């Protein structure tokens, strides 16, 4: 009666996620226990574009495939100088498994660096060409920045006119002239572009000793700096007080 | 998720195009110091990390080599990166270059980029010094040779003569011919490294 | 360095009777005091199962060789399930004599007592709380040293030992707050938070305080010939069912 | 070299050997054998601690100690003579040329060693000073020549880049005619530009088309 | 190297038949609820119904596979050969267990009679 | 007073026999050929009793009695070659101890030595003090140049314990055998005097606890990718996760994804079956203590490790001193984490196995090794 | 041919789990919407077979082996205990007889 | 040194005991005895003097040979610097040859750009065209 009712009552009463390339950062950081790069592709692209290669506009234009290769036409716009940037357009040929490069060629160069990057772009090593173009843009931007700063801090007392393209700035006072060379030499026959700073004084009559001015420039740039090293050279070539 | 797969495909191929440059930054987080705030239930990184991905492109095999990684971690009391881990062999003073850049303290990302550029120039230097002698032994101007790890001390063979070189950064600084007329043939090769390929056909004509 | 071995007792016994038969069987004169001790004497206990009847029992011999001088400290409670236990130092034969007498006379069953890990933690916790005559409990400090010895594959990890100095122990105890349990609320959560090693689950071997005691899994080495009331209270409390 | 053995051998073979037999019995050539044996027995009797095998060992050790004390003075006086350019002052390659068989020529280490050797039989001193001056002038001319050669190499590299670019772009192999008629092409281009400027002056007569033409011409002549 | 997929399909088949039984009982409860907007015998009848469904699926698999040397065939044949090699041993063990329990009953009854006799005798002996 | 190769020392015959019984037969045959080509004693005719003996498959005792009782001690060079071939054969018996080679300002100095001209200069520097013999060979597998310096004394010429110094090819770190006598200091100082030739080099030691094999001490501190990562960062030292940039983009980690387990951030470990979660938890312990995939033995076994964790809570310095031991520490910690005894979500980096075989203070969350 | 079997079995598992999820969601829907002979009408109405057959026969073989080992061990333990108790029964019977005879003799 | 040997010889002689025991025949006996002792100690003193002279000369020439082995002269230094001067002269010769080759290339370029012409009238035409272009630009 009661025990059968209790037995009848006892009888009748009887995470893992998969992350991807496009995913939010919170769900990525919840399931983070390995020491691997983050798979959020937009954040990785933000690190690859905003932080390591700023002022550069890379955009993939087209990509095809034959039978087992992959062609890829991409263009770069080195926009560090906002007035007139120099562009380029590549075309690469993969091998897509045991992946090598077969061919790479240039479809166009914007005609501002075409001869300056003529000896460079015949080494057939496209990584060195890309890095040399980016560093040449950076060094050219630093050159025009330093020369505009030296003009802005000297435009009142002197006359400040440039020369050949921008490679040598000339100041003159009272007379006495001073020319500050700054040459960027692309590589050809290291692989990054290198700079060369040299000066030459004129005391009205003739040139000075190039060895002594070279030693003065070397010491006064090795000691002070570059942006604040040339200002000391203009202060010495003034010599009204010290 | 089909057009999103296409957008991810364009993001991946753009990441590869950016990785062709050689020196890349990639995000990273140590999972020891992933803390929770408990006032909102969200996760914030305690110490930020920055990873560099050095990747030298070869030319004899025309494919990219094994990538090298430098991982920087942000210090907890100074707001300046210090070199946490690096997968670089020990003939490159990677800690010394990191102490040399900017006096020792690295704050902004371009200050880390200069350090990554110096280490990448040393890696390309080692790669080119190996590639030149491998392309030499491919054309059999030299016989069976041996190299060091950084390819800075080689000893190849000539038709009879053994030649030993201690080569610095793309230039030969020491020559050793052993088997008065030897010294002319010793300061013959004591020049650059492409002229070594030029000068070794100047005697076997 | 008087190592103590511990044995449980089945029946609550009083040694006021039959002790003359021990004096007949051994032909010596031993001393017994019949105390009534109360662990923590702060008034937030209400005296609810808080009394203990302790029978310290020495043997009045010469104290030249310490191996023959063996105390027999007892404890008991009329409310616990396993009521009593005895614990003795010394390396004499009279220990087995009095164990044989207490087995045959009273009809009890004795098993050796093996300690767990949290019992060793509570025994190191209650072997530093010092008692004074001003009805308050103060805490001294010793530079402790835990000791582990796990059983791994191929004897990969043989033995390892966390070691904590005195000043860092005091700093952790003040960092947790005012408590009478440093090693279970200050040190072990700190070790788990900064290392990840759960100490209650890891195999302990010998929680060592510097100079004062040395606990083990079956025994306790000490420096004096006596044990504190909190140590015996924790041992009697731990072996229940 | 091996002076203790020589001292002890000289003692044992030319003092005791001469004072043992012939200094005891050979004096009887002027003489009886009995009184000679009596005096020989007295001599060997009242001497038996001097010519022992241990006392002369101690004597030879004392002779060695005196000769070592005399050797230490000439040892300290042979290092403090006239210097004449000792070791640890020249570089590696200088003393390697001194010891012969250099087996590895290296011009940079030779420069860094030649620029390190110090200055000062007076004709040998003047000859060494003149040779040091000539070697320093060789190193100076080597550095100047290397820097000038690098500048010349970059200069002719840019020259070869210009000649390759004009051989490619003109596609006629007429570089001399190109450089000769550059001025003629430039003046006919300026004549065409003057005709275009006259047409721009007398074609539109606007104020905004002139602005667009001026902006295009300025951003084409400047960029 | 197929053993990994073998135990993987074993565990996945166990989860499969667990969720199949769950699907059957939940569809039955769904029909009970949605038929109109609960006892012991009714629950047992649904359990018998699901047993007969699984029984018919078993015999359908058997007649589809048996009525040679194909894929995943010899596994079922060797399993059906190996599953029924212990029934005689099970029945012999159960029979030996019953005989041992009967002998223990006889020994305990003899010991209880003897102990009662010794208690009465040693109580009279005092 | 430097010893030439044809010198014969006074070595016991039974211990040379016991050394020679630990070698196979083909290396004994090559040693026989090389020794009789070099020195000889008791050309093509005497090779005939060996070319047919090993082709018959005779025991080693006959050939070691032949090679020991026609040179009836063999010499100093043959004993050096025997002990060096024993080093190549069984590498787990020796014990190495590293030492970096700084210079000048403090920057490390790559050695870059030649095995020919190093031997005469070192033997001439050591020859002014003791009777020494220096033998150098290149290891057949690893890129090291193991030297063997054996110093003699006189009461013929008795022999001391040999002292091995292993140079890698392009590292500032030089491994040497563990000894604290005065001859070990003399040999290490003479090596640091003769390796320089341009500017002075000092050997400041980098570690105090010796490492067992030479493949282990070559992985840990030689020129390799595992020299710094070594722990949970071992995916960066072998490059498991990223391919070449010219590789296929249909098979990318960002496009195929990976299977991960959601971490618990509430402390629910002290309050305690779905074998997919068991597989992922075992993989999680494997990832935390290793790369991404026996089964507990790490890439390098480490004998002894002792840390010192100096945290700081409300301006109090709270030091604890962990001190491990065993045959392989971090594999044992991997096993303890595998039995659910150590919470893997709170295992720090330095306990998981990074900067391995080092031991030192941990201030502010940053490891700094002991001096 | 086995990996495609795992693939379609996992697809059927996901389909059946989606069916169960929608069924329990319908249960939740009608119970939140809330505030006989039809059971016989239910009783009239009503990739899997290899799975349940292999599962059932493997569990039957394993559980039969486990029960056989357990019952064999318990049988041999009860056999030893029965032999011991029979020995003590015989000795107690002999001592009962001797004590009865001593009760007669005094 | 020499002071010790003359003590060692003279103390161990016949003269140190038979002088104590000292008709005319015995006087002549020990007189001839002391004369023979004086002769042999003169000969032995000459012997030990020549031995110490040759020993000190051998030790001095050995120390001088070792010191000149551990030092340098100033003539083999001159020979070594002559060899280094020959090496640097050869390096300057090959560098001058490379300079000559590169300036021959530059001189080959130097005559490729010369335009012997009437280039003042072209300059005047360019100046007039530039002035007309500037006038047309400033008149717009």
């Amino acid at each position: 009666q009661n025990d059968i009712t209790q037995d009848f009552l006892n009888l009748i009463s009887i995470r893992v996620e998969r992350i991807n390339g496009l995913t939010n950062l919170q769900k990525e950081l919840v399931t983070k226990y390995d020491t691997l790069p983050l798979l959020n592709m937009n954040l990785r692209l933000s690190y690859l574009r905003d932080h390591t290669y700023p002022h550069l506009q890379v955009s993939v234009q087209s990509r095809d495939r034959v039978h087992g290769i992959e062609v890829l036409v991409v263009n770069y716009k080195f926009c560090r100088n906002t007035m007139n940037p120099f562009e380029i357009q590549f075309k690469m040929f993969y091998k897509f498994e045991d992946s090598t490069l077969l061919k790479w060629e240039i479809l166009r160069i914007s005609t501002n660096v075409r001869l300056k990057a003529k000896q460079l772009l015949a080494t057939r090593n496209f990584q060195k060409c890309l890095l040399s173009l980016y560093e040449f843009d950076k060094i050219k931007s630093k050159k025009t920045g330093i020369f505009q700063n030296l003009i802005n801090l000297l435009k009142r007392k002197t006359r400040c006119y440039l020369m050949n393209n921008s490679d040598s700035l000339i100041v003159e006072r009272v007379t006495i002239k001073l020319q500050i060379n700054f040459i960027i030499t692309m590589p050809g026959e290291c692989f990054l572009p290198m700079s060369k700073i040299s000066i030459a004084l004129w005391k009205g009559g003739e040139r000075f000793n190039q060895i002594d001015l070279d030693e003065i420039c070397y010491g006064l740039i090795k000691e002070y700096g570059v942006k604040t090293g040339l200002k000391e050279i203009c202060n010495v070539c003034l010599f009204p007080d010290m | 998720s089909t057009s999103d797969r296409s957008e991810l495909e364009d993001y991946i191929v753009l990441e590869n195009v950016y990785r062709m440059f050689g020196i890349t930054f990639f995000p990273l987080v140590d999972p020891i110091d992933l803390k929770i705030k408990d006032a909102s239930g969200e996760i914030f990184v305690d110490r930020e990390m920055l990873g560099i991905r050095l990747e030298v492109f070869s030319e004899r095999t025309s494919q990219f080599e094994k990538p090298h990684y430098v991982l920087l971690k942000k210090r907890i009391k100074s707001n300046s990166w210090f070199l946490f881990k690096h997968t670089i062999p020990s003939f490159i003073d990677v800690q010394g270059i990191f102490d040399d850049t900017n006096g020792g303290l690295v704050i902004s990302h371009d200050d880390a980029y200069l350090f990554a550029k110096r280490v990448f120039l040393q890696l390309v230097e080692v790669q080119k010094r190996r590639q030149i002698f491998k392309d030499l032994e491919a054309k059999k101007i030299i016989h069976d040779l041996d190299l060091d790890l950084e390819s800075s001390m080689v000893s190849f063979f000539v038709k009879d003569i053994k030649v030993e070189l201690f080569v610095k950064q793309n230039e030969i600084v020491s020559c050793s011919i052993l088997d008065n007329n030897k010294s002319k043939w010793e300061i013959a090769l004591l020049g650059s490294l492409d002229d070594l390929e030029l000068k070794l056909n100047h005697s076997f004509a | 360095p008087y190592t103590w071995k511990f044995l449980g007792i089945s029946k609550q016994l009083s040694l006021e009777n039959g002790i003359a038969k021990l004096n007949q069987l051994l032909n010596l004169e031993v001393d017994l005091d019949i105390q009534t001790i109360r662990v923590p004497s702060d008034p937030d206990g209400g005296t609810a199962a808080d009394e203990y009847i302790r029978y310290e029992m020495r043997l009045d011999i010469s104290n030249l060789d310490e191996g023959t001088y063996s105390k027999f400290i007892f404890l008991g409670n009329s409310k616990m399930e396993v009521p009593m236990f005895l614990c003795y130092c010394g390396t004499d034969n009279r220990n087995e004599v009095v164990l044989q007498w207490l087995k045959a006379e009273y009809g009890v069953i004795m098993w050796p007592i093996k300690f767990e890990q949290k019992t060793m933690i509570k025994l190191a916790d209650a072997s530093i709380v010092h008692v004074t005559k001003e009805n308050i409990e103060q805490i001294t400090w010793f530079s402790s040293k835990l000791y582990f010895e796990p059983e791994t594959q191929d004897k990969n990890l043989r033995q390892f030992s966390i070691e904590i100095p005195r000043e860092s122990c005091e700093g952790l105890a003040l960092g947790y707050g005012n408590t009478m349990h440093p090693y279970n609320d200050a040190i072990v959560p700190y070790i788990y938070n900064e290392t990840g090693m759960a100490v209650e689950r890891l195999p302990l071997t010998s929680v060592i305080l510097a100079g004062h005691t040395k606990i083990m899994r079956e025994s306790i080495v000490t420096s004096t010939r006596s044990l504190r009331n909190r140590v015996l209270a924790v041992v009697l409390q731990s072996i229940q069912f | 070299t091996d002076t203790y053995n020589s001292i002890s051998n000289f003692i044992e073979n030319e003092l005791t050997a001469l004072l043992s037999s012939d200094d005891y019995l050979m004096d009887d050539l002027a003489g009886p054998n009995e009184v000679c044996r009596l005096l020989k027995a007295q001599v060997i009797e009242k001497r038996k601690d001097a010519m022992s095998r241990g006392k002369q060992d101690l004597l030879s050790k004392e002779i060695y100690d005196n000769e070592s004390e005399l050797r230490a003075s000439q040892s300290q006086q042979i290092m403090e003579l006239v210097g004449d350019i000792p070791k640890y002052s020249l570089g590696s390659e200088l003393r390697n040329r001194v010891e012969g068989e250099p087996q590895s020529t290296s011009i940079e280490r030779l420069i860094e060693d030649v620029l390190k050797l110090p200055q000062m039989d007076l004709k040998v001193l003047s000859e060494y000073s003149n040779l040091r001056k000539d070697l320093i002038l060789k190193c100076q001319a080597l550095q100047i020549g290397e820097s000038k050669l690098s500048d010349i190499l970059s200069q002719t590299n840019s020259i070869n880049s210009l000649t390759t670019s004009i051989k490619e772009a003109s596609e006629d192999d007429d570089i001399s005619e190109y450089f000769a008629t550059y001025n003629g092409k430039l003046v006919v281009a300026l004549e065409e530009m003057k005709l275009l400027l006259e047409e721009a002056v007398k074609t539109f007569g606007n104020s905004p088309e002139k602005r667009e033409k001026i902006k295009k011409i300025l951003s084409e002549l400047k960029k | 190297s197929s053993e990994k997929q073998w135990e993987r399909i074993q565990q996945l088949e166990k989860e499969h038949v667990e969720v199949y039984r769950e699907l059957l009982i939940t569809l039955d409860r769904l029909y009970l609820i949605r038929r109109h907007n609960l006892s012991h015998t009714q629950q047992r009848l649904l359990e018998i119904r699901h047993q007969l469904q699984i029984n018919l699926e078993k015999t359908a698999l058997l007649i589809r596979l048996l009525e040679n040397t194909n894929v995943l065939f010899t596994k079922l044949q060797n399993l059906l050969e190996e599953s029924n090699s212990l029934d005689y041993e099970l029945l012999q063990s159960l029979g030996a267990q019953s005989s041992l329990h009967k002998q223990l009953i006889e020994s305990r009854a003899e010991r209880d009679e003897l102990m009662s006799k010794l208690i009465e005798l040693s109580s009279k002996f005092p | 007073l430097r010893l030439e190769d044809n010198y014969v020392p006074t070595s016991d015959t039974l211990v040379v026999f016991k050394q020679l019984m630990k070698l196979p037969v083909t290396v004994l045959y090559d040693l026989t050929l090389s020794w009789f080509a070099k020195f000889g004693g008791s050309i093509y005719l005497l090779t005939e009793t060996l070319d047919l003996l090993i082709e018959k498959g005779v025991r080693r005792n006959v050939i070691v009695n032949r090679i020991l009782y026609v040179y009836w001690g063999l010499n100093v060079f043959q004993l050096a070659e025997i002990d060096c071939h024993l080093m190549i054969s069984k590498p787990e018996k020796f014990k190495w101890l590293p030492s970096k080679a700084l210079r000048g300002d403090g920057k490390p100095y790559v050695v870059k030595l030649q095995p020919a001209k190093f031997i005469e200069n070192l033997q001439t520097d050591l020859a002014k003090i003791y009777h020494c013999h220096v033998y150098m060979f290149k290891h057949p597998s690893l890129p090291v140049l193991i030297t063997r310096i054996q110093l003699f004394d006189s009461n013929p010429l008795i022999s001391r314990r040999p002292y091995y110094v292993a140079f890698p090819l392009n590292s500032p770190i030089i491994f040497h055998s563990v000894d604290k006598d005065i001859y070990a200091r003399l040999v290490l100082q003479s090596i640091s005097r003769t390796i320089s030739e341009r500017e002075t080099i000092i050997f400041k030691p980098v570690q105090k606890i010796p490492v067992k094999s030479i493949h282990n001490i070559m992985t840990l501190l030689g020129p390799s990718r595992f020299a710094e990562s070594m722990g949970p960062w071992e995916c960066y030292a072998s490059a498991n996760f990223e391919r070449s940039p010219l590789h296929d983009y249909k098979k990318h980690q960002g496009l195929t994804g990976k299977k991960v387990m959601v971490r618990e951030f509430d402390d629910s470990f002290l309050n305690d079956e779905e074998p997919e979660i068991r597989r992922l938890r075992l993989e999680k312990n494997m990832i935390k203590f290793k790369g991404s995939a026996s089964r507990y033995s790490s890439l390098v076994p480490i004998e002894k490790v002792g840390f010192t964790l100096k945290n700081e809570i409300n301006s109090r310095i709270i030091t604890i001193k962990l001190k491990f031991n065993g045959n392989d520490i971090f594999g044992g910690l991997h096993e303890l984490c595998d039995k659910n005894l150590i919470n893997i979500d709170k295992v720090p980096g330095w306990l998981a196995g990074e900067n391995g075989s080092f031991s030192g203070t941990i201030m502010n969350g940053d490891f700094q090794r002991e001096q | 041919v086995l990996d495609v079997y795992i693939k379609n079995l996992e697809n059927q598992i996901g389909n059946k789990r989606y069916f169960l999820k929608q069924a329990q969601g319908a249960i939740d829907e009608i119970t939140k919407r809330s505030l006989s002979e039809v059971f016989t009408e239910l009783l009239r109405k009503p990739p899997i077979g290899f799975s349940l057959t292999s599962n059932f026969l493997s569990l039957r073989a394993q559980s039969s082996s486990e029960w056989l080992s357990l019952m064999n061990d318990q049988s041999v333990d009860q056999k030893a205990m029965l032999l011991l108790q029979n020995n003590i029964n015989s000795d107690l019977k002999e001592l009962l007889r001797k004590l009865q005879h001593q009760m007669t003799i005094m | 040194s020499e002071q010790l040997l003359h003590n060692y010889v003279s103390d161990s002689l016949l003269t140190t005991l038979i002088s104590f025991q000292e008709e005319q025949q015995l006087q002549h006996w020990y007189e001839l005895l002391q004369a023979r002792d004086a002769r042999v100690t003169s000969e032995l003193e000459a012997r030990i003097k020549q031995f110490f002279i040759t020993l000190r000369s051998r030790l001095l020439r050995f120390l001088e040979s070792e010191q000149l082995s551990h030092s340098l002269s100033l003539e083999t230094l001159i020979d070594a610097l002559y060899k280094i001067n020959d090496l640097l002269q050869q390096r300057l010769q090959i560098l001058d040859d490379a300079i000559q080759e590169k300036t021959s290339e530059l001189a080959e370029f130097e005559n490729m750009v010369r335009s012997p012409s009437a280039g003042d009238n072209a300059i005047p035409g360019l100046l007039q065209i530039i002035q007309s272009y500037i006038n047309l630009l400033e008149e717009n």
